[PDB]
């Protein structure tokens, strides 16, 4: 797992490997097409709130 | 150095001690400390040692 916030910080399996400044937006791309959905780049993504 | 009394210098935690192997397992977390703040057991990434 990888999680990021509006502040831009990232946790690697909830660890916080590297620190960044404020990130406004992100564009992501991988094998996710619809067919490889079971074996896609990620598994589940959600808009989470504190 | 392993299983000997040596001068450890680890992630900004330094000192003298004897290291020992353990076979625990956790998919996350790399270091584990004591109530006082000293670190006893830990794992390394690439091998889970
Ligand atoms: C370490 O391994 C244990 C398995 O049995 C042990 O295997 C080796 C390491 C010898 O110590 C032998 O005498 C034992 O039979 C696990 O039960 C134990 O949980 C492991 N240690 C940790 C921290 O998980």
């Amino acid at each position: 797992e990888i999680v990021i916030t509006k502040y831009g910080d990232v946790y690697v399996n909830g660890f916080g490997y590297l620190h960044l400044g404020l990130l406004d937006a992100v564009t992501i791309n991988f094998t996710g097409h619809g067919t490889d959905d079971d074996v896609s780049g990620f598994w589940t993504i959600a808009s989470t709130n504190f | 150095t392993l299983d000997v009394c040596t001068k450890y210098t680890i992630y900004g935690f330094k000192g003298e001690g004897i290291i020992t192997l353990t076979n625990s397992s956790f998919l996350a977390g790399v270091y584990y400390t004591s109530d006082s703040g000293q670190l006893l057991a830990f794992k390394n990434v690439t091998s889970g040692a």
